[PDB]
Formats: C-alpha cells, structure tokens, sequence
C-alpha cells in the first residue's frame, strides 16, 4: 500500500482542494483528486467507494484526509494498453487511423459516462487538421500522460 | 440475460396505458420483485405476479424507433406499436405509417400540406416501399396492379366513425382523378363528394358514442377504360341497420334525414307533410336525444336538397322523398287498441293513419283494414295486438330500405358514364369492431362482418407470406394461419347464433330468455369461442378476433323480425297520386338473414378484387389539433385487428434484413480476419457466432429473416461495445484533464 512520504505527496494535493479551511473535502471532489494523483477511475468506480451516496449528501458531506484514504486506496488495488488501441479501432470506419471529429465528439458527448461539451472541447484542442480527422495513436498517448 | 441494468421497459400506468422505466439491478433468475426508474426519478420496486413470474414488455433500441413499416421493430408488442406510432405523431407530424400490408391513418385533426399536386407527382410511378407512407402511395400501388395484372382493386378503408375514412377515400379519389388523363366534363371527385351529404342523410345517424356514425357500408366503384382513364364511378350499399328505423335506445336518434324533415317543418313547402317536433313522432323520440350540439338540421337539410339538386333529382321526386319519409313518420303513431279473440283495431278517425293515407294516396279504410287483419291461404282472419304492431314496424323498415335503394340509384345515374367500362378500383367505407358497454343484435351484426372481412384479409396476408418466402427460397411451412372460420361458423353456420334466433323468432310463444338458453345448451361448453356471464342467464360471450364482447340478448328477438305483410305492400303498389311510391317496389324474412345475405354478396365483389388496407384511427375525443390519447390510441387498435395482426406477425420471422443492410451496421462486430471477400456469405459466418440458436434466423436469395428480440440482441451487444469502449476514452480524458488542472493549481494559478 502506501508509505509516509507518499502521505504527504498525496495531503500536499488534498489540501489544494480544500476550498473552505477545516482540512476536508466535498464528496464530488474525491474524484477529482484520485485522478490528480494518477488514477483513472470511471464515476462509477469512485460513487462505490464513497458509499454510492444519494445527491442530497453528495453536494454536502466532508471528509479528512483520514477517511478518504481508504478510498484512494480502494481504487489503488483495482487499476493494459493495447485494450485501448482496439477501442478506438471500434470508431474507425476506414483503417487508416484517421477519424472524424464530429463522429468523435458525439459519442463522447451521449454514451456511457457522458461528459460536457466543453470537457471535450479543451482535450481535442488543435488535435485535429482542415478534414476533421484525428490520428487516434496520437491522441492517446498523449492523453495518458 | 437481456434484462440487464440500463436496459428499459414498459409497466402498467393509469394515465397512459404504459410507461418507460429502466432496471436499476440485473434482473436475477427467480426473483420476485424488479428495480426499476420512472419520469422523474429513480423510484420504485416493481413486483411480478407469482403465478406467470412473467417479465414486463421491452423497449425497443431507438434506431428502430420512428421508423416507416411497424415490422421493422424487434420487440414487436402492444407499448411498442402504442410509443412508435405516437412519437411520429406528435414529434414529427407524421400521420400514415404501415403495418406491413396495412396502412394507419392517425386522425391529425388540423390541415396539412401534404395533398397537393405536387406531392401527387412525387408519388406517381415509384415504387410503394421507396417512398413515405401516404393514402397517395396505396392509391398508386392500386392503379399498377390493376393494369399489370388485368384485375381490378378493392381499396378497403376502415374504422370506428369520425377516424377519417371518409376523407381517406377523398383522397384516394383525387389520385386516381390526376393520375389517369382527366375527363373533362365528368371531373368525376365533385359529383361524387356532393353525393355524400345525401348518404349521411339516410345512412349515418347519432349514437350513443358518436354524432355522425355510417351504419352502413358504401363501395364506390370508380370505372377506368381500355386506356386507363377515369371515365364514371358507381355507389353499392350493404349492410343497412335496418332496425334504427323504428327503435333507438338512450341517447341516439334515427338516421339524420327524419330530424332535417321536423326542424324544416314550419317551414311553407313542407305543411302538407304535416309534421311537429321530435317528441311528437314514436320512430324519432325514442333516444330522448332530439337534437345533436353544434348542428342545425335544418341548414343541413338545405344542403341536402341542393345535393340532390347538383345530382339531378328534379325537385318533383325531391318533394317524392320527403313526402314518404314523414308518411313513415306518421305511420309510426299508428296506435292500436286490443279488441276481443286477441285480435285489435284503429281508434275511430285516427289522427296519424289519415295523414298516413293522404300523403300516400291510398284508401283510409282498405289500409285500417289490413294493419289489422291477414291472408291465412283464403280465409281472412284477425292479428293480435303485438303481430300488428310487427307487422307496421316491418312495413316502414321495408319502404325505407327500398327509398334507400332508389336513392342510390338514381344517384348512380348522375355518376354515371356513356363510355364503356374496361375495370375498376372500388374504395369500400366500411365500420370495423364497435363495442360499447351493453352490446345488442346491432353491435352482433357489426363484428359479424368484421369477422368475414378480417378473414379475406387473413388469408391474403397468408399467400404473400408464401410468395415472398418462395422468392428467398426459405422452408413455406413455416408459416402458421391463424384460422377464423370456426368463429364465422359459430355465428352464422346451420345450429348457430343468428339461426337459433331465426327459429326462435318463428315460435309463437319464443322469448330473448328461452333463446338464451338454447344458445347455452347447443354451445356453452360444446364450444371455446362461446362463453356465459356467470352471474346473467340473458347474455352471452362471444370471443372474436381481436377481443371477447359480452352481448344482452333483451331486444335481440323484435330487432330481428321483419316479416311484412304482403296486403299491406299491395295497397301501397296501388296508387294514383305518387308517380314514385310504386316505384319503389318490384319461410319469414329476417334482419339477420338479410343481413347475412348482403354480407355474402359483398365479400363476392371484394373477393373479385385484390384488396388494400387503410385502418383510420382517431386518436382523442375532443377534436385536437395533433393530440394523442394513450387510452384511446389503443382502444382504437384492438378493435382494429392492428394489435391482433401484429400479435401474429411476430409469431415468425418479422424482421427482415438485406446482407448489405446487416453487413453495414454489423461489421463493427466482425473480427477483422472473418470479413471475407464474399459478402453475403461473411454474414452467414458471423450470425452463426453471435446469435447460437439457429432457430432463431433463416438464410435467403437476398436477405436474412430473424425471429422476433433477435435484432434486439444484436443492437444490445452493439451497444454494450460502444458502451464499454467509451466509458474508456472517457475514465481517461477525465484523468488528463484533472491533472493538468492540477499542474496548474500547484503553481497558485488561483
Ligand atoms: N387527413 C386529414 N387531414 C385533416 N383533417 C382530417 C384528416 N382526416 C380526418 N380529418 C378531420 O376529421 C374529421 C372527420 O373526418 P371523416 O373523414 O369524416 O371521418 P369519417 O368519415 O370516418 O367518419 C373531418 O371533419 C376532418 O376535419
């Protein structure tokens, strides 16, 4: 698991967040800071660990660094590449890499973990030439890190 | 299985019939109880009945939703046909949609821009399934057929009342008046729409259920020659409610023309006619329902008579008509006293028989004599009380049926051509399943004729199967007809319904009671389609095509009779101040028998022809623009076969895919090295891997036939890949972004 200077890499972040002075968090920015510090988790992945709260709670309950560690930690110990390659190969109707920005935008915008339109707007910012096309290779390794 | 989480469905609702929902939890196998979301949120916890653990109806995937042809749709069931036809309705203005054969006509209840000529061109020579659904399309398809075939059309638009079926057939009409050369002092339409303010005079009337309701069923022939050019047309009548002339139950009034007579009564022209209001007249005030909200039957009498004026009944016979109808009027009040041997007689100098003889022109007494008294061959002999009021009650059903008649033909001499005939298409306005909440010998006979034609269309549907399927060379015996004769046979067959009422009728002391019971002990039990109430012993169940009706056998008996006494037609033959009433005319007749009769006679006709299919359908009860009513909506379709044909549909091979279509939207699931460079034959190899069960599909010449849920299936595994492969990109850019928010905040960008 996790040692003492990792304790305060990952409290040295927690407390940026705090947006209040009383050394806690907001429910919804748990997910935000697991993904700060490396992680990857689908909203699903971080609704479990905070107890799948109902949005009475999820806009109002805090928490210590104390007690969401467990949490950071629970998503530690749940998280390939090629994977990835395939699942754009999905959306690629031609073989040459080269896919459509509208096509792309959309599916990102009204499938599975929907996200907003200017989310994906600030990602897919100049990564994309006169035809509206976007080599997926590029993209995802520059994503990853 | 396929009721995963995300996944919807449709549950019961009280407000609109269904409503959607999506299962919060997969749903385990043995599980009592689902976990569903409504319009509004996550709430509630939905429990199945123990006895059938049956699982609610799913949704279909919304690419097959909107889409032109019902058919197309996986999940083929009653909320699916009930959502599919609302939302091009309501979110599209998309009123014609097909059933396959079949085209709905939802009532939109505001005018469109879709019935002009330009629309007209766009459909003239395509091909019906390459353009949207239109009555434009069915008329089309009726003009090729008939030249490509040397057979003439039946286009067959039905119903319940005030759906458009009158307005369907107006259109169909224009069509084929565009689309054939045009003749020039015919322009055959105008005669023809002007012909229908006179055929709801005399054939439509007010029920309980609606203001204008045909209790009747009209064929309009349109004649075409040798160069396929619209030349005449000519009007056929069938199954008249005969029985409306002398009785009404609550609330419903006799055919329109006798209430345009007594609110024209103060009127000069018509005071030898000699008439009251409503309430004065035994064959009008019987509903108690004088007058209808919203009409004045004296403005529509006036343009009565000026359609009879524009179709050339000289105003002579107009005053020909009028005059008969207010003697059958007056006939009515023909009141009688019982006099000793059961025997009877007319009060002395009656009021209502001297009016009933002075319009008609005939002896006073030689007719007071035989409304009382019969020819026993030759030995004169007296009637009871109630024989002669049968007896005056089936001469006024007799003369109006035949002044029905004559107004036909003589309106058929004005839509009549000189030029020879080489075909015909023949729009059939006809009822479909009426069912109110007490049924009587009326509604009977209404589903009786239901039955016969939902039969013709039965079996036409059952021998495009077969065609179709021998096109693709798939097995055709997989094809299940669903046979409705035993039904039919019930109803109309030797020891049947309407025979066991014919010979009760003929029984002196027969009753509606003891003719319920031996309905009972000829079929309760010794048949499945006949059922009995368990708490009444004077009604019956009849199960029909599309649903059971519960029929009150109280009135059957004197509805059915209609024995007219052959004295009482000579006195009337015998006249000599009425150039029209002889022209009229020229064991025991039965209502039901005759009506039977006309039913035969007109689905020989139909069976001449090759029929098309127009159901309407109104979609509220309160004449809104684009507005539709679930409760309606679906009442609408049950007694509409829609529902029932469908159920059967879904029984085979429904859906219907080209290998193009199903390679387009399938190579997605194609591991790469499977593709091959054979198309057609890639398909095979995929389907084959994806869906197990090879029951479940059949391969064709050029398309594949899949079983119902199964293209469902393919659309949930889909979408479970796209699914999964975003919410991927998605968990990741979600990172990326938060981190290089981070990178920023870290250096006190805030
Ligand atoms: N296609 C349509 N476009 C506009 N209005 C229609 C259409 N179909 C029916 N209606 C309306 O519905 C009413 C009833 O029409 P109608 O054809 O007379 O029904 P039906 O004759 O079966 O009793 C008409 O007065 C008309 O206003």
């Amino acid at each position: 698991e996790f040692n003492k200077d990792q304790l305060e890499e990952f409290k040295e972040a927690f407390e940026l967040f705090d947006r209040v002075g009383d050394g806690k968090i907001l429910y919804s920015q748990c997910g935000d800071v697991m993904r700060a510090l490396g992680q990857n988790p689908t909203n699903a992945e971080v609704l479990k660990v905070l107890g799948n709260p109902k949005s009475d709670e999820l806009k109002s309950r805090r928490v210590d660094f104390e007690t969401f560690l467990p949490m950071l930690q629970a998503v530690a110990k749940n998280r390939t590449y090629e994977d990835y390659l395939e699942g754009f190969r999905v959306f690629d109707k031609e073989g040459n890499g080269k896919v459509m920005g509208a096509e792309l935008r959309h599916v990102l915008t009204t499938l599975g973990e929907k996200m907003t339109e200017e989310e994906v707007e600030t990602v897919l910012a100049g990564h994309e030439d006169s035809n509206g096309c976007i080599n997926y290779e590029a993209f995802l390794k520059h994503i990853l890190s | 299985e396929l009721y995963t989480k995300y996944a919807r469905v449709w549950i019961p609702d009280p407000e609109e019939v269904w409503k959607s929902a999506e299962l919060l939890k997969d749903y385990k196998p043995g599980d009592k109880v689902l976990q569903l979301r409504l319009e509004e949120g996550k709430d509630l916890e939905y429990c199945l009945d123990p006895k059938t653990k049956e699982l609610p109806p799913l949704r279909n995937p919304d690419i097959l939703v909107g889409e032109n042809d019902l058919t197309a749709l996986s999940y083929l069931h009653e909320p699916a046909v009930l959502h599919n036809l609302k939302v091009r309705f309501i979110d599209s203005k998309l009123i014609y949609t097909y059933c396959g054969i079949v085209l709905v006509a939802i009532n939109p209840y505001e005018q469109l821009p879709i019935y002009g000529e330009d629309i007209i061109n766009a459909y003239s020579g395509q091909n019906m399934g390459d353009m949207d659904p239109h009555i434009f399309a069915v008329a089309e398809e009726a003009y090729k057929q008939m030249a490509r075939d040397e057979r003439n059309q039946s286009i067959i638009v039905s119903g319940e009342s005030g759906a458009g079926k009158t307005v369907s057939a107006k259109y169909a009409m224009r069509y084929f008046a565009t689309v054939s050369g045009s003749a020039s002092e015919a322009n055959v339409e105008e005669k023809v729409l002007a012909s229908n303010p006179i055929m709801e005079s005399i054939g439509n009337a007010k029920t309980t259920r609606n203001d204008n309701s045909s209790r009747f069923g009209k064929y309009i022939e349109i004649g075409f020659d040798k160069r396929y050019r619209i030349i005449g047309a000519n009007m056929r009548t069938y199954l008249l409610e005969k029985s409306r002339v002398v009785f009404q139950a609550e609330e419903e009034r006799n055919y329109h023309i006798f209430y345009q007579l007594c609110a024209s009564a103060a009127l000069p022209e018509f005071k030898t006619l000699r008439l009251g209001n409503a309430n004065y007249f035994h064959y009008t005030k019987q509903g108690g329902s004088p007058v209808i909200d919203g009409i004045d039957d004296a403005k529509e009498m006036v343009n009565t008579r000026q359609a009879c004026t524009l179709l050339g009944i000289s105003d002579s016979y107009q005053m020909g008509i009028f005059r008969i109808l207010a003697g059958i009027l007056h006939l009515g009040n023909v009141e009688f006293a019982s006099r000793d041997s059961d025997s009877c007689a007319i009060p002395p100098k009656h009021d209502p028989l001297t009016i009933f003889c002075d319009l008609m022109g005939v002896d006073y007494e030689e007719m007071a004599h035989w409304l009382c008294h019969r020819k026993l061959a030759t030995y004169i002999k007296p009637i009871s009380k109630l024989h002669a009021i049968n007896a005056r009650d089936a001469l006024a059903k007799h003369i109006y049926a035949n002044l029905f008649n004559w107004i036909v033909d003589h309106v058929n001499k004005a839509l009549h051509s000189t030029v020879k005939q080489h075909s015909f298409i023949g729009v059939l306005d006809i009822y479909g399943f009426e069912t109110f909440e007490i049924n009587s010998f009326e509604q009977f006979c209404i589903n009786y004729a239901n039955e016969k034609l939902q039969q013709q269309f039965n079996m036409h549907v059952f021998k495009l199967e077969q065609e179709e399927y021998m096109k693709e060379q798939i097995p055709w015996t997989l094809i299940d007809f669903y046979d409705n004769q035993p039904c039919i046979n019930l109803i109309e067959a030797k020891m049947g319904v309407l025979d066991l009422l014919d010979e009760e009728c003929k029984m002196p002391k027969g009753s509606d009671d003891t003719w319920a019971q031996k309905l009972y002990n000829t079929h309760l039990n010794k048949c499945a389609l006949f059922e009995k109430p368990r708490l009444s012993n004077k009604a019956f169940i009849i199960k029909h095509f599309a649903d059971k009706v519960e029929y009150q056998c109280e009135g059957f008996l004197e509805k059915n009779k209609d024995t007219v006494y052959e004295e009482q037609i000579k006195v009337l033959k015998s006249s000599k101040k009425f150039k029209l009433l002889p022209e009229l005319f020229q064991h025991k007749k039965t209502v039901g028998h005759q009506f039977r009769n006309s039913l035969h006679l007109l689905m020989e006709t139909l069976n001449a022809t090759t029929p098309h299919y127009v159901r309407c359908i109104k979609p509220n009860d309160f004449k809104f623009p684009f507005t539709f009513d679930e409760k309606r909506a679906v009442q609408q379709l049950r007694a509409c076969g829609v529902l029932e044909t469908i159920r059967i549909s879904a029984a085979g091979f429904p859906s219907r895919w080209t290998y193009q279509e199903f390679f387009s939207r399938y190579r997605v699931l194609m591991k790469q090295k499977d593709v091959l460079s054979d198309r057609k034959q890639t398909c095979k190899n995929v389907l084959e891997k994806l869906i197990l069960d090879k029951d479940k599909y059949q391969f064709g010449k050029t398309k594949i036939f899949f079983r119902a849920g199964q293209v469902a299936y393919l659309e949930k595994i889909r979408a479970d890949k796209l699914r999964a492969a975003c919410i991927r990109i998605q968990k990741t850019i979600r990172g990326w972004l938060m981190r290089k928010k981070y990178m920023r905040m870290r250096r006190g960008d805030a």
